[PDB]
């Protein structure tokens, strides 16, 4: 194996030998067991593991382009040594890809450069050269991602080989996603690359040919920058948090450094613009910009038409070749359908199958077309979503990790009452693909909560200026000019009566109308989400004062209207604008639906008959029976209920649905 | 773990859930002695000018 | 905003990479971003070009700073004060100084490279790496040069550059042949020689391992190349002038073959450029930029050009290669063949009534035999395009435009023939001075077309359709190009191949199914060949005692 891995340090000379070398080793690198002897026959002659090194990093940094493998005018002989170099490059990849996932000590974090005579988590990484440090595979991965980080078009990788930098960024997230190189990796990112910073400048990318891969690229460099979130917050790192956060959330215009000297010409583009002077451009936050290049709607290729196969069994023969790729998709094997259904047009011995032959394999070429359509839709709804959930995941560290005096009250409320009403016209639109709802309702969930809990320290920390004392402090900062109106200041908190909150409320029962019934996850979350949403419109607990007690009969009836009592009117006006058909939706999955969904739909009809005052809710729940059905099933819960009494309970689900059941109940008797 | 993501963004969401549950609930139970002691209160609220 | 652009001629491989790369992508990846940066480069990096490979020289003004590098300091562009330089980094620069003849600063700035770029080199000195990148600077020079040169407007290619671009690249490359870029290179070619340079660096053991050994070997050898492929690129698009071609013959006067018998892929270049120099064929091919494509040569503008390079291959001085003297005299015979049937160029009467006599002479030098194993025999002859197309214009076009003296070499060949045959029925040794003029033209051609690396099917020349071919697979036309004649090159090639094979002398025999060998590569080269062994045997009908069917049939061979 060594020997075989010699070649590598060839691979400028002898690239063929280097390919099936760098593809022999990626083969053997999968078996786990082998991975710990490999760092050792790799290591104990270190005059040989200084060639094995090199070898690896010799193929990686060279120069060549998935270009010339494209290009008419080149040699075919040149066309085939650039492919091949490639190829070398993407085993190699492979290898490390592979090798991260099995457990220390592995081959990837001996070609990296980890310490394998310490702690992997010890590792002291530097740049090449630096106090003797070897250039590794991790200074080559790097040095194919950095290749353009100057140019206002972005990383050359990203353009000119996009599967080689869809590797190189898949095994920088490895490195920082496992516990013992996130540590020596996640300073080494930041103490001589700032790696972060200056490739998320460039999100998000942009070909029409490369969707899939660039989908899969932002992904990774998406759940890279997730995990500096979280660790630059926990140690305190406020400076490099914040950086991280302005580079995410700002409503600026990045400007590049503007020295002088240049401009002029292009006066070419269409006089008729001169009167569309669009004030509509507000600078769109960086974090929305990713949002709006991860679509959310689907090309579903045509249903395949045949005159001599029977597609109810070629559907099956598609669904007997559905194995499951190296990244874990199913796909399928059009290598093994195509060796299938040349097999049948082999086995038709018949004087007529004779003569129909090549129709057969014009339509086992149609079929075969087909599939790989099928194998492109699968990859681009695996992108699509990929990409959403490592959106969704660093959207939810900006929320739960970062630090509360890094994001003020009102400009995270803004940040995330926009972010909602983006999310939701995505999944609102009819072309948007199912296969994002959970990952959207599963984020419209932890949004809405936060936007709760937002206004839940909003509430408290405005809840200690006393109309008393303001008089004295705006008495002594005395400038001279041009006096204002009466005007009153009370601002932030006129903002819990927007458009924008009415705007979700509505979009979040949208949503719950049209997911479908079969969707039982994605309606808990939405659910959820409206319960955290009636959460905004809670007024507090309010202290039993032998004074507040005082207020007479006509300060409660002269008083102004508080804004929690205005948000609840406004609120069960729209919830009563969808009616029966909510009514039926909400009803239904109280009686009937999930363990969870009945739990959070009872918690739902007792938060809506908590704002109800025309009692169209409960004459509904008593006309359709449903307020029956709520109740017959006591004698089914109790079964339940029973077995919850035991000294351990297998699950105390039932109890806890019983619990709002009761609640619920327990609101309508009142 | 702490560089585990999906651990974590799980686990706060079942608990989220749980919590938006929790509230409804002892918010209406609580309401249910109250408003006991409330109509006790005001039937006594009647009873003593039936007397007086 | 000064002063700080002082320093900038001393780095001796950062600056020449950074117009590589970027000549590159301006170029080869035609990237119009890269042009508003090429004009720029170009107009800054002009005194490099003027004088390719020349070092900064040494200067007592660097060699005081380099000394008090370890008290005094050094500036460095891109470095913001004064580094202090050990004394083993001040001791390797006056070494890389006195071992290279460069300037004392471009020895540091050279080391700092060579430095930085150590990690790549694992094994490896900044010292060791500073003699790579020493020759790595010079490759991009050459290489820029190169491309600089294949992106001129010419007579060979266009690789759809733009008509601004393709002139920035013409013009600035003139303003480089202006300069004498012929008698640089050519001083250049000639001074580069790998033993020399490894006995400098052996010395002062600027040698490393095994791979570094190989890694400068091949370094100085593309610094050969892509400097003799310059003066290919140019005399392919556009011929070198008067002197530039005395230059470049004065040169070849003086060349030696490898051990093997061939030219190296440097004097293979230098060759080809001689013989580009020397094509006309074109002429015959090309009809309406027709004359502003004969006002772009001198050989039909300049008496003086034919005057004097006529006189330098009629001259009794022979070269170190005579058969080299002999592919010269050949494609100046061919140049003159051509151009004597041009209409109204009488003006050059007095060179052109030579044209056998110095096809005479190139066969006299043994020309075919060279062209066989010095030229075609070499590995390099393989490896390009344009090198192949004019071996072929230089067989086709005497073949075609010499048929009289392709009727002389079968007068001798049937007679030197019968000399064989004479000497052996009298039991003697064939003598060793009979002239196989013939033999060696026909194994020629069964060695040149034996190899087709670029699909071309160019023996095509010497078939000829006598049934037409009925491919039915074929959907994607309408035009109806009714019955073109196959044109007059052909009608003499295709003869040619026929009439070699009336009654072939046993001496010719092999030399003929060599021919026929090299004539039949290819998928129609072979249908063709397959063709003419059936209709040399289909004739012998009845008559079962006349024996005299072709020897080179099929039905005589089973």
């Amino acid at each position: 194996v060594v020997n075989i891995a010699r070649y590598l340090y060839h691979g400028n000379t002898n690239p063929e030998l280097a390919f099936e070398s760098a593809k022999i080793l990626c083969c053997i690198s999968c078996n786990s067991n082998i991975q710990i002897k490999l760092v050792g026959d790799f290591t104990h002659d270190q005059s040989i593991s200084q060639k094995l090194m090199a070898g690896f990093v010799e193929c990686l940094d060279c120069e060549d382009a998935e270009e010339f493998v494209r290009l008419e005018e080149g040699s075919e002989l040149e066309k085939k040594l650039v492919a091949i170099r490639h190829e070398t490059r993407i085993h190699i990849l492979n290898l490390l890809i592979t090798s991260l996932e099995c457990n220390p000590p592995n081959l990837a974090l001996y070609l990296l450069g980890f310490e394998l005579k310490k702690p992997v988590s010890t590792t002291n990484l530097q740049d090449p050269g630096v106090l003797g440090c070897p250039r590794t595979c991790l200074h080559a991965i790097l040095n194919i991602l950095e290749k353009g980080t100057e140019g206002r078009t972005g990383p050359v990788a990203v353009r000119e080989s996009p599967q080689l930098a869809e590797l190189c960024y898949q095994v920088i997230y490895q490195l920082c996603a496992c516990s013992d190189t996130s540590g020596p990796t996640m300073r080494y990112l930041r103490t001589s690359q700032d790696f972060l910073f200056s490739q998320l400048q460039y999100l998000p990318f942009s070909n029409k040919e490369y969707e899939i891969s660039m989908l899969n690229q932002m992904s990774w460099l998406m759940k890279t920058a997730s995990i500096e979130l979280r660790v630059t917050s926990l140690n305190r790192q406020r400076s490099h948090t914040q950086r991280l956060l302005h580079l995410l959330l700002d409503d600026m215009p990045v400007k590049p450094y503007s020295d002088g000297e240049g401009g002029i010409e292009d006066e070419n583009r269409s006089v008729s613009g001169f009167l569309h002077f669009d004030t509509a451009t507000k600078v769109r936050r960086k974090i929305l910009n990713i949002l709006d290049s991860i679509d959310f709607s689907q090309e579903i290729p045509e249903p395949l038409q045949l005159d001599f196969f029977d597609r109810a069994q070629i559907e099956q023969v598609i669904a007997n070749c559905e194995h499951k790729n190296l990244r874990g998709q199913t796909v399928c094997n059009v290598k093994l359908l195509h060796r299938v259904l040349v097999a049948e047009v082999n086995a038709l011995q018949g004087m007529a199958a004779i003569g129909q032959r090549p129709l057969l394999m014009e339509e086992i070429s149609t079929v075969l077309q087909y599939v790989v359509g099928r194998n492109k839709l699968l990859q681009c709804l695996h992108a699509k979503r990929h990409a959403l959930e490592s959106w969704r995941q660093l959207v939810e560290i900006i929320l739960t990790a970062c630090p509360q005096d890094l994001i003020q009250a009102e400009d995270r409320q803004l940040i995330i009452r926009d972010i909602l009403q983006d999310v939701h016209d995505k999944i609102l639109d009819d072309e948007a693909a199912q296969e994002l709802m959970p990952v959207v309702a599963g984020a419209v969930f932890t949004l809405t909560a936060h936007l709760s809990q937002a206004v839940l320290t909003e509430q408290k920390e405005t809840s200690v200026l006393g109309p008393a004392e303001a008089h004295y402090a705006f008495m002594l900062d005395s400038c001279f000019t041009s006096p204002p109106p009466e005007e009153n200041p009370l601002v932030g908190f006129a903002s819990i009566g927007d458009s924008s909150l009415y705007i979700i409320l509505k979009k979040l029962l949208d949503f719950i109308l049209k997911t479908g019934g079969g969707f039982q996850r994605v309606r808990t979350h939405l659910y959820g989400s409206l319960l955290y949403y009636l959460q905004i419109a809670q007024r507090p607990d309010e202290p039993d004062t032998l004074e507040a007690a005082k207020k007479t009969m006509w300060e409660r009836l002269t008083a102004p209207e508080d804004v929690f009592s205005k948000l609840q009117r406004e609120n069960i006006a729209i919830i009563e604008s969808y009616g029966a058909a909510l009514m039926e939706v909400v009803c239904r999955d109280a009686c009937d639906g999930h363990e969870i969904g009945r739990m959070l739909a009872l918690a739902l009809l007792d938060r809506i008959v908590s704002v109800d005052k025309q009692q169209q809710w409960l004459l509904y729940l008593s006309n359709s029976g449903y307020l029956k059905v709520l109740v017959d099933s006591l004698v089914e819960d109790d079964r339940t209920l029973q077995s919850l009494l035991t000294p351990q309970p297998p699950l105390l689900k039932a109890l806890y649905t019983y619990e709002s059941k009761m609640a619920f109940l327990t609101r309508v008797a009142k | 773990k702490d560089t585990d993501i999906q651990g974590f963004l799980k686990n706060e969401k079942d608990n989220a859930l749980l919590s938006a549950i929790e509230e409804s609930r002892k918010r209406t139970f609580g309401m249910a002695e109250e408003y006991h002691r409330e109509s006790m209160l005001v039937e006594w609220e009647q009873v003593k000018q039936r007397i007086l | 905003a000064t002063p700080l652009a002082v320093n900038s001629a001393a780095s001796l491989w950062g600056p020449y990479k950074d117009i590589w790369h970027k000549v590159g992508n301006a170029l080869w990846r035609r990237q119009p971003e890269a042009v508003h940066l090429l004009d720029k480069i170009l107009k800054k990096h002009k005194p490099d070009f003027i004088s390719l490979f020349k070092n900064p020289p040494k200067n007592v003004q660097q060699h005081e700073k380099v000394q008090k590098a370890s008290t005094e300091g050094v500036a460095i562009q891109g470095q913001q004060g004064t580094r202090l330089l050990p004394e083993q980094l001040i001791k390797e620069a006056f070494i890389l100084s006195d071992l290279f003849d460069i300037g004392e600063l471009a020895a540091v700035e050279l080391l700092l490279a060579g430095e930085h770029q150590q990690p790549h080199f694992p094994g490896l000195t900044r010292g060791l790496v500073a003699v790579l990148l020493y020759w790595d600077g010079k490759r991009c020079i050459a290489n820029s040069l190169k491309a600089l040169i294949q992106s001129r407007r010419g007579k060979t290619w266009t690789l759809e550059l733009s008509p601004e671009l393709a002139s920035m690249t013409t013009r600035f490359t003139d303003e480089l042949m202006e300069q004498g870029l012929t008698y640089k290179v050519l001083t250049l070619v000639s001074q580069i020689d790998v033993n020399n340079e490894f006995e400098k660096l052996q010395r002062e053991r600027g040698l490393g391992s095994e791979k570094h050994r190989k890694e400068v070997s091949d370094l100085i050898k593309e610094c050969r190349q892509s400097l003799a492929e310059s003066l290919f690129a140019w005399a392919c698009q556009s011929p070198l002038g008067k002197e530039d071609t005395l230059l470049l013959i004065g040169h070849l006067e003086r060349v030696t073959v490898e051990a093997n018998g061939s030219l190296d892929a440097v004097n293979l270049a230098l060759l080809m450029a001689l013989l580009y120099c020397f094509d006309i064929s074109f002429i015959e091919q090309s009809t309406e930029e027709r004359d502003d494509m004969i006002h772009q040569l001198p050989l039909l503008t300049e008496k003086q050009y034919i005057a004097t390079i006529h006189s330098r291959l009629q001259d009794s001085q022979l070269w170190k290669l005579p058969g080299l003297q002999a592919t010269v005299r050949l494609a100046w015979a061919l140049a003159l063949r051509g151009i004597s049937q041009l209409p109204d160029v009488t003006a050059l009467a007095e060179f052109t009534e030579a044209d056998e006599a110095m096809a005479e002479l190139a066969i006299a030098d043994n020309v075919f035999l060279f062209l066989m194993e010095s030229v075609v025999v070499s590995e390099y002859f393989y490896q390009e395009e344009f090198y192949i197309r004019r071996v072929h214009n230089l067989i086709t076009d005497f073949l075609a435009l010499m048929p009289m003296k392709v009727k002389q070499l079968r007068n001798r060949a049937d007679e030197d023939a019968r000399m064989i045959h004479m000497s052996m029925q009298m039991g003697n040794e064939p003598p060793i001075s009979l002239r196989r003029d013939l033999e060696h033209l026909m194994l020629l051609i069964g060695e040149l077309y034996k190899k087709n690396p670029f699909h071309l099917e160019l023996a095509l020349e010497y078939w000829c359709p006598t049934e037409p071919l009925q491919t039915p697979t074929i959907m994607g036309s309408y035009l109806g190009v009714a019955h073109q004649r196959p044109p007059q090159r052909q009608v003499v090639l295709s003869k040619f191949v026929r009439q070699m094979g009336d009654l072939l002398p046993p001496t010719i025999y092999i030399p003929y199914l060599k021919m026929l060998q090299g004539l039949a590569n290819g998928p129609q080269c072979a249908h063709y060949c397959f063709s003419l062994l059936k209709v040399n045997g289909s004739s012998h009908v009845e008559n079962i005692q006349g024996a005299g069917g072709s020897p080179v049939s099929w039905e005589h061979f089973f």
